[PDB]
């Protein structure tokens, strides 16, 4: 259970993990944020979207980082 | 009165002094926020007498200076009226033979004058630079260094200009000059933003009448050079001349220090300057080559290294100019007798060798191989060894190399300490003589052998060592008589009983047998190895290491010369080296089991290993299981897998677990190679994953882990899928070892099978009705997520969107 | 197939200006050869940028039955010391390796 | 390489086995077709005429006469849901666009 | 109490099976999910792999 | 099956670039990054032809690339932040023509995660520290000191773990031998996920903030937040220290802003648009890429805009403050993944889709019958301008690229025997169908 | 119990009782990579100690090749404090 002190330290360590009660909302929103961080990181899906819509890389990443805030609806209750 | 009260509540420095770390947290936090409201008014009078209390300890000081610095950051203004008090009570600390008193006073005064006012400082400590006492001048000067740390030189530099241009007092000019050298000590690199401003400050006193100021300014040149080395290719001609003249028209510690400082000026200069400047300073150097002084020796020799080590000065210059007085006055016993001079004289003399060759330096230090202070000839071979080892033996001519080899022999006999000094000297010197050494191999060996005959152990051991050094070149002679000598004479000393010599003898024999192969060894290995077998019982780490090394060489190469029956007996003896207390022995034992499996076939050694698995006590069971893995790796695994698998049926625990652990190591050793025996082994693991016991499933899971990490990337994913079907049910488990080996199997299986398959296994129980099952699935999915969170982006399901959220990902189903 | 009489191939053309081919193997001798070539190359000549090669090529789902011609073809630009070490593990000469490297592009592509 | 331009993003294409002749379908998001391009240009010139002040100050001609090549000058194409297309019939061996079908507004 | 209110907050297995779009999945383990609409959408996703049998059982895995 | 994987033509498209004297000389080298590739080119000043010296594989993703010079050395190291949990330090050996790994620091797990650093990375303008940063919850800082032999060292890293915070950019602010410090953007999705109404979605403000070193006390202290008016993408650094003031140009939508902490009253300027354009009444405008020419004489920025238009920016400054801003229309070139503005009078315009260009600078972008714009010029209305063909820049070089290769077809569709490749490539108006063949023209 | 406050560049060491095993896997074999610890479990009287015994730092804690295959060696100072 000191293992648990370390393990909810691990929950505090890695944003996106889970535990047996985790809610569909936390799960899917964390995966959605991660999806955004990687669309930004990988230099080429950025071209994919930039080219799919008719936007430009500054436009693209600005949208993405705005969306990063409430990507999957408002919260659960 | 509120002021006395504020001090009253302020003495929760007791809360911080005594108490829990809880107490520390309460008080530390409250005051770190109250540092304004409480103020420094009461603090400082509570605070100074503890910081001056005679035995406040290292970390008490550390914590209280933590306090003073952060509360002074906090209260830039709310510490104001206590400045001269803090100042004069801490001042002697920067000028203080405790480097950390210097450091800590320096840091807190940095922060003090920093969040404080410069005015007060200047006001108080102007009239003390002119003072009469060198004591107070040094204290205030190193204070001023700390205050420049606290604030910054710029705000001060004109007042420095004043305290250094004073025509009232020389006391104050000396004071400003040592302030200069002091910052030059403290801030270090941080000076190049000025880099000449201080040089201007100092140009006034190297010509001065008071030797005190003159020579402390020389040392200021030294200190500025020191902090002012490497970077600083710009502005420097504007002061070159006072340095130049004071060098000679001066006398002192400052001059030697200045020679190191102008060593920084010899690297940073150009021909028409670095020819005139060097050529001029060399005659200074020749008069200083007899300087008794230690830091003199350091500075002048460092200087010389860079100075007579440039491309401005031709070999002729040094060889006729520096060398005679240099060799004359530093190649007296005194320098090798000295603890500093030994090594540093080395440094610069090796560099002058690098400069001008060996056929003069070697000649100048030949007969120092026959002096009195054994430390001396010890030094001279230390040098010569470094020298020829870096440079080569091509430069040394005939008579030179002779006197060298001979002084070498002497040093080594004369030896009276247990040191690698003379050993390494010898090794290097012949390592560089290369092929030059042919004609003295009778001499060299005859010496070593007569030593090998001595009564006292120590010299015997030494001669064994020296053989182990020169072993390889003993070859390059092609000394029939002589390498034959060393062969048979070491076969003699194989009877020693000082483990420290016996080990080295074994080393030297091994390093002979490496050059000269088996079938022309001087003792035929047909008599060597029979002599070696009774040594394997010597229960000592070094002799055991070297003996098993030598027997491993022989059994590898000689193989057929020894008989199968001999190898079998030696197997039976190895079986109980697996209990030595040292791990090097046990790893060597396993390796030789491998070699014996190569020489003789695998089957008998494997039979003798299973019977050992039947033993108890774990650390020799585990090392035989390593050995089984090794035999299987060398002689292909199909030879051993049937016997292992079949032995998995003897109904005992320690042995079923031995089989499982051995397959673990085998797939790790095989790695990709397991791509062959994965099929053979699956139906046995599925057999033991359908229950037989806790330990049965714990061990089959470990086997799955290692198979998966070995077969990563070779396509045997259908088999690991099949075994997932059987491992995954154990997911709900409780015993720590069992569930832990299960989780390990699933990380291995995650890389080997991919993260789709395992996310699908983990889908349905994320949101399931029980909390035991929710928790295990979130444990797994956490570990699947941490590693390989980025594949999953293409593996997540499709999760429909209800009313007030959006949950589908339309990004991914744009058509194109 | 690209060059005349060259055996069949898979051309793949990416979205960043990359074009390449995946080419079968005809003999476990070829197969095992490059298999070992790169199995050593990963160990003694890892990528520059911190990564592991096995894990980069098994980013999403693990690797299965593809050898990294672009790691293999790096033996050329390696250093003589390592060129030795590895080709000696193969106990072929750096000539043997490098020619067996070049020719496999020779019979498929250019 | 040798490169024969297009003006809308290329989506896909198919082959004509008879004449070696290449039918490309090209299409873009966030763009007006040729028609609406010119039409809202001249229409903005109209609403531009209406400053009611000297009537005299005439820029509309220069509007309809300028054509700044989007190939360097970026594409005067905007909106959000605004699509544009083309089918083109070209020769691979030389870049003649032997036919051009240029479609409707949002198709 | 809180447990009684959320137990009554829980629904009928027929409530579920009629609500849901894919009714094959529904079991009382789901009817006992603190989020049964999720739990059932998950269990009805493609390619996913259901919990082992034996979490209910009192006997351990292969005893 | 058993397959062997071969790449015939490397990836050509460019994503990142840096410019520096990567061979110690004052001939400048350019280090660009393809997808999983680090490629180094040196532009010859004589013809104006860029020779692609060194093209290397890295087997990873280059997420971040930034060169730096040590305080006074003559070399130009590279700091690469990629998708492993490591920061790596690189150098050129022209003697072996090879990139060399000086140091290597692990700090976490692999893959393009979300809370593990590596997406953003900045330095301090002098070369004293680097910061590595994620898009949530994590940033570290590394200190760099020459060793005695001046062979670089790197000590353990610092920390700035702050939960529930995005980052739209991080950049080093130019201080003069003070503690170095960094300007990040930020945001805080926290409340907007505590509010069941979606109110806090709106009404949340970027916070242009500064963290600061304390090399003496060896930690990073949060100095200066300031709630910004509106989210803007990034922050161009103002050449401080001795030259220039300090401060950041916040490139927000429609508005570019000077700002620095202390006494400065914050400076605005709306963006001048092209006139009579055909763009949607809604469409905003953002500054895409930038590049700064800071020289003996002075400094200036170029920033580019969606329709490809480049602008010039210099600082009209009094004693310690700047006073007002002048953005004056330079020219319009392809949309850029990066600009690398050389000395020797060129600039590298790294195209984003298609052939990427090398222009040479002809006129400083000053003193002609193009208008003047300003942060002091008040107005009720905007500015405009009317663009034109290349005035201040002259197209020296044109490097080909397939990025993007939107479709292909192998065939033998000339009478030749060997097959050609028909590559449908390029974006929008700059697209094309292009013929590849194995021959050389 | 673990320190786990993140890694660094300071090597760890082993007492002679603890000589030979990996830090977690508890192996005795095939060690591949060296161990690194945090500054906080690096300082002071804890300089050069046994991550396991607490005994004097003499031999170098290492990482069993399994632990490096599964990258359980990329978490930092695992000191049982
Ligand atoms: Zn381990
Ligand atoms: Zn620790
Ligand atoms: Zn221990």
């Amino acid at each position: 259970y000191t293992i648990h002190s370390q393990l909810e330290h691990l929950q505090s360590k890695y944003i996106g993990t889970g535990h047996a009660d985790t809610t569909k909302w936390e799960w899917l929103v964390n995966q959605h944020r991660d999806s955004y961080c990687s669309y930004m990181g990988h230099f080429d899906l950025l071209n994919y979207f930039a080219i799919a819509e008719n936007e430009s890389k500054a436009r693209v990443r600005f949208n993405l980082m705005e969306k990063m805030l409430q990507p999957c609806g408002p919260p659960a209750d | 009165p509120e002021e006395q009260k504020e001090r009253k509540i302020m003495k929760l420095l007791l809360k911080i002094k005594n108490g829990t770390p809880p107490m520390r947290k309460a008080a530390l936090r409250q005051i770190t926020d109250k540092a304004r409201e409480f103020g420094a008014g009461p603090l400082f009078n509570q605070i100074l007498p503890l910081l001056m209390s005679p035995t406040l300890e290292d970390q008490e000081r550390h914590l209280l200076v933590k306090v003073i610095d952060r509360i002074l950051y906090k209260l830039d203004d709310l510490v104001r009226p206590y400045v001269h008090k803090i100042l004069v009570v801490i001042e002697p600390l920067l000028i203080d033979e405790d480097y950390y008193a210097r450091v800590e006073g320096r840091e807190i005064i940095s922060n003090l004058a920093k969040a404080a006012g410069l005015a007060t400082m200047i006001s108080t400590m102007r009239p003390d630079i002119d003072n009469m006492d060198e004591y107070v001048r040094n204290t205030t000067a190193r204070a001023f260094a700390v205050v420049a740390s606290a604030l910054g030189i710029p705000s001060l530099l004109p007042f420095l200009k004043a305290v250094c241009k004073s025509k009232k007092s020389w006391q104050a000019r000396h004071t400003g000059i040592k302030i200069v050298q002091q910052i030059a000590i403290l801030m270090g690199c941080a000076i190049l933003p000025h880099l000449r401003s201080l040089v201007e400050i100092i140009e006034h006193g190297l010509v001065d009448e008071q030797q005190k100021v003159r020579t402390i300014s020389a040392l200021a040149i030294a200190a500025l050079a020191e902090a002012a080395t490497p970077y600083g290719i710009e502005s420097f001609d504007s002061v070159l001349k006072p340095l130049w003249k004071g060098i000679r028209q001066h006398r002192g510690k400052g001059l030697a220090a200045f020679l190191k400082a102008i060593g920084y000026l010899i690297p940073l200069m150009d021909a028409e300057y670095a020819n005139y400047y060097t050529r001029e300073v060399m005659l200074i150097l020749i008069r200083e080559f007899q300087s008794p002084d230690e830091e003199m020796k350091k500075i002048v020799l460092k200087v010389v290294k860079q100075c007579c080590g440039t491309d401005g000065v031709e070999a002729n210059y040094i060889k006729t100019e520096i060398l005679p007085p240099f060799f004359k006055h530093f190649w007296q016993h005194r320098m090798a007798l000295d603890r500093r001079n030994y090594r540093q004289l080395v440094d610069t003399t090796v560099e002058l060798a690098n400069k001008v060759g060996a056929a003069e330096i070697i000649s100048r230090i030949v007969d120092d191989l026959k002096d009195e202070a054994e430390q001396y000839r010890k030094m001279v071979m230390e040098t010569i060894e470094k020298i020829m080892g870096n440079l080569g033996a091509a430069d040394i001519d005939h008579k030179l190399e002779e006197q060298l080899i001979d002084g070498i022999l002497y040093a080594f006999q004369e030896q009276t300490t247990e040191d690698s000094v003379m050993l390494n000297g010898f090794g290097t010197v012949v390592n560089a003589l290369g092929k030059r050494v042919k004609p003295y191999l009778p001499q060299i060996c005859g010496t070593v052998l007569w030593r090998l005959n001595n009564k006292s152990a120590k010299v015997r051991q030494q001669a064994a060592d020296l053989i182990s050094r020169t072993a390889v070149v003993m070859k390059t002679c092609q000394e029939e008589k002589l390498m034959g000598h060393l062969g048979v004479v070491l076969y003699e000393y194989l009877g020693e009983e000082y483990p420290e010599v016996l080990g080295s003898i074994l080393g030297a024999l091994k390093a002979i047998v490496n050059v000269i192969g088996m079938h022309k060894m001087t003792p035929p290995i047909k008599d060597l190895l029979p002599r070696l077998t009774p040594i394997l019982k010597n229960r000592h780490e070094k002799v055991q290491e070297n003996c098993i090394d030598l027997v491993g060489r022989i059994a590898d190469r000689g193989a057929e010369y020894v008989s199968a029956r001999e190898w079998m007996r030696i197997c039976f003896e190895l079986l109980e080296l697996l209990k030595a207390h040292k791990k090097a022995i046990r790893r060597a034992t396993v390796n030789t089991f491998g070699y014996i499996a190569k020489a003789i076939g695998p089957h008998d050694v494997l039979a003798t290993l299973l019977n050992n698995l039947k033993v108890q006590e774990r650390q020799n069971r585990v090392c035989t299981t390593v050995a089984i893995a090794i035999v299987a790796e060398t002689c292909s695994p199909f030879t051993v897998l049937p016997a292992l698998m079949n032995e998995y049926r003897v109904p005992e625990l320690n042995v079923q677990n031995g089989v499982l652990k051995s397959l673990s190591f085998l797939f790790e050793y095989i790695g990709e190679m397991g791509k062959d025996y994965i099929y053979a082994v699956t139906p046995l693991l599925e057999d033991a994953l359908m229950d037989r016991d806790l330990v049965h499933r714990q061990t089959a899971s470990a086997v799955v882990q290692h198979m998966s990490l070995g077969v990563y990337g070779f396509g045997c994913e259908d088999s690991l899928n099949h075994l997932l079907n059987y491992v995954w049910p154990n997911v709900f488990e409780t015993s720590p070892h069992v569930i832990q080996a299960v989780m390990g199997a699933l990380e291995g299986l995650r890389v080997a099978i991919g993260p789709c398959r395992m996310l699908q296994y983990c889908l349905q129980g994320l949101f399931h009705p029980a909390r035991k099952v929710r928790d295990v699935y979130w444990k797994i999915y956490n570990s699947i997520y941490i590693g390989s969170q980025d594949a999953l982006i293409a593996h997540y399901p499709r999760i429909y969107n209800d009313d007030k959220n959006t949950y589908i990902r339309y990004e991914l189903d744009y058509i194109l | 197939t690209l060059i005349p009489g060259g055996s069949e191939s898979l051309v793949y053309t990416t979205l960043s200006g990359g074009i390449g081919i995946l080419v079968p193997f005809t003999s476990h001798e070829d197969h095992d050869f490059f298999q070992h070539v790169e199995m050593h190359l990963r160990s003694e000549h890892p990528p520059l940028c911190g990564r592991d090669h096995l894990s980069f090529r098994s980013y999403y789902f693990p690797v299965k039955n593809v050898i990294d011609g672009d790691l293999c073809e790096q033996f050329n630009s390696m250093e003589p010391n390592k060129q030795k070490n590895v080709s000696e593990e193969l106990d072929r000469t750096p000539p043997e390796v490098s020619k067996k490297l070049e020719d496999i592009r020779t019979r498929y592509a250019f | 390489q040798v490169a024969f331009p297009l003006q809308y993003t290329p989506r896909k294409f198919v082959i004509h086995p008879e004449s070696n002749n290449l039918i490309i379908i090209e299409t873009d998001h966030n763009a007006y077709t040729e028609a609406t391009k010119a039409q809202r240009k001249q229409q903005m010139a109209e609403e531009m005429v209406e400053a009611a002040g000297e009537l005299a100050a005439e820029m509309a001609a220069a509007f309809l006469n300028e054509n700044l090549p989007e190939s360097i000058f970026g594409a005067p194409k905007a909106g959000n849901g605004q699509w544009a297309s083309v089918i083109r019939v070209m020769n691979p061996i030389q870049g003649n666009t032997l036919d051009l079908v240029q479609l409707e507004q949002n198709e | 109490s809180k447990k009684k209110l959320r137990r009554m907050n829980r629904f009928t297995v027929a409530e579920l099976k009629q609500l849901v779009a894919r009714p094959d999945v529904v079991e009382m383990h789901d009817v006992t999910a603190q989020d049964p609409k999720l739990l059932v959408h998950l269990k009805a996703t493609r390619n996913s792999v259901p919990v082992p049998r034996h979490w209910c059982f009192k006997r351990k895995y292969l005893q | 099956m058993f397959l062997y994987n071969l790449t015939l033509q490397r990836a050509t498209g460019i994503s990142f670039a840096i410019h520096g004297n990567f061979s110690g000389t004052k001939q400048q080298e350019i280090v660009v990054s393809r997808g999983k590739i680090l490629e180094l080119l040196r532009p010859d000043p004589n013809t104006g032809k860029v020779h692609t010296l060194l093209t290397v594989e890295v087997f990873g993703v280059i997420r971040s690339l930034m060169a730096f010079r040590l305080t006074g050395g003559t070399k130009d190291y590279i700091v690469v932040g990629s998708d492993s949990g490591r920061i790596v330090i690189l150098e050129y050996q022209p003697s072996k023509n090879m990139f060399e790994k000086i140091h290597q620091e692990t700090f976490g797990k692999s893959g393009c995660r979300r809370i593990v650093p590596g997406q953003f990375l900045a330095v301090d303008p002098k070369g004293r520290a680097v910061m590595i940063s994620a898009i949530e919850k994590q940033k570290l800082v590394y200190i760099l000191n020459r060793d005695a032999a001046a062979r670089l060292t790197i000590s353990s890293p610092l920390e700035a773990h702050k939960a529930n915070t995005l980052v739209y950019h991080v950049v080093g602010v130019d201080v003069g031998f003070e503690n170095p410090m960094f300007a990040c953007l930020e945001m805080d999705y926290e409340e907007a996920d505590n509010d069941p109404t979606g109110e806090a979605a709106a009404n949340t403000q970027q916070t242009l903030t500064f963290y600061e070193l304390d090399l003496g006390l060896n930690h990073v202290v949060r100095k200066y937040s300031e709630p910004l008016e509106e989210h803007g993408n990034f922050l161009i650094t103002v050449p401080g220290g001795s030259d220039g003031p300090s401060g950041v140009l916040i490139c927000s939508e429609n508005y570019i802003t000077y700002k620095n902490f202390g006494d400065q009253p914050d400076i605005r300027c709306p963006i001048p648009r092209r006139r009579n354009d055909l763009d949607d009444p809604e469409r905003g405008m953002i500054f895409v890429c930038s590049a700064t020419h800071k020289t003996k004489s002075m400094f200036f920025f170029l920033a580019q805009t969606e329709q490809g238009d480049i602008f010039k920016i210099t600082l009209e400054t009094d004693e310690d403050m700047v006073t007002e801003i002048r953005l004056k229309y330079f020219d319009t070139v392809p949309v850029a993944a990066a600009m690398c503005v050389l000395k020797t009078g060129f600039l590298f315009v790294a195209s984003e889709f298609g052939n990427h260009y090398l222009y040479q600078i002809a006129h400083l972008g000053d003193d002609d019958e193009e208008p003047e714009f300003s942060s002091a010029m008040p107005l009720e209305d905007t500015f405009f301008f009317q663009p034109r063909p290349l005035k201040n820049l002259v197209l020296v070089d044109e490097l080909d690229s397939l990025s993007p290769i939107l479709f292909c077809q192998i065939a033998d569709l000339a009478n030749e025997d060997t097959p050609q490749l028909y590559v449908a490539c390029g974006r929008g108006p700059r697209s094309s169908l292009r013929v590849l063949r194995h021959g050389l023209e | 119990i673990f320190c786990r406050k993140q890694a660094g560049v300071a090597i760890g060491r082993l007492c002679e009782k603890c000589d030979g095993k990996c830090v977690i896997c508890d192996s005795y074999v095939r060690p591949c990579t060296l161990v690194r610890i945090c500054d906080e479990c690096n300082y002071g009287s804890y300089q050069g100690r046994c991550v396991i015994c607490g005994g004097p730092g003499v031999s170098d804690a290492y990482y069993c090749k399994e632990c490096t295959i599964q990258e359980k060696d990329r978490d930092g100072c695992p000191k049982i404090v």
